[PDB]
């Protein structure tokens, strides 16, 4: 469902 | 405080109690531009792995030694570090967190 780059950005991005 | 809420927020500590998380705080795409940065080797060797040649805004989240499901309890502390990320795709963009200097 969630692809890899979705994760990374999800989980260690707060823009 | 902020690694409590912001773990839980984004799914990270809604079924499980994580350990460790580091949360970057500058732009998806500064962020993205490091995969064409510095080349460096990951922990596990593989040199698919890029270090950021400017340091960047970060928060490290850390359970505490009481800690526990469904409590998890997290240290917060923030800095100014290099980040090391792995990429991979296309577009060549990051997948895993891999440490920060």
């Amino acid at each position: 469902k969630e692809t890899a780059a979705a994760k990374f950005e999800r989980q260690h991005l707060d823009s | 405080n902020y690694c409590n809420q912001m773990m839980k927020s984004r799914n990270l500590t809604k079924d499980r109690c994580k350990p460790v998380n580091t949360f970057v705080h500058e732009s998806l795409a500064d962020v993205q531009a490091v995969c064409s940065q510095k080349n460096v080797a990951c922990k596990n060797g593989q040199t698919n792995c890029y270090q950021s040649y400017s340091t960047m805004s970060i928060t490290d989240c850390r359970e505490t030694g009481s800690s526990k499901y469904p409590n998890c309890a997290y240290k917060t502390t923030q800095a100014n570090k290099h980040i090391i990320v792995a990429c991979e795709g296309n577009p060549y963009v990051p997948v895993h967190f891999d440490a920060s200097v």
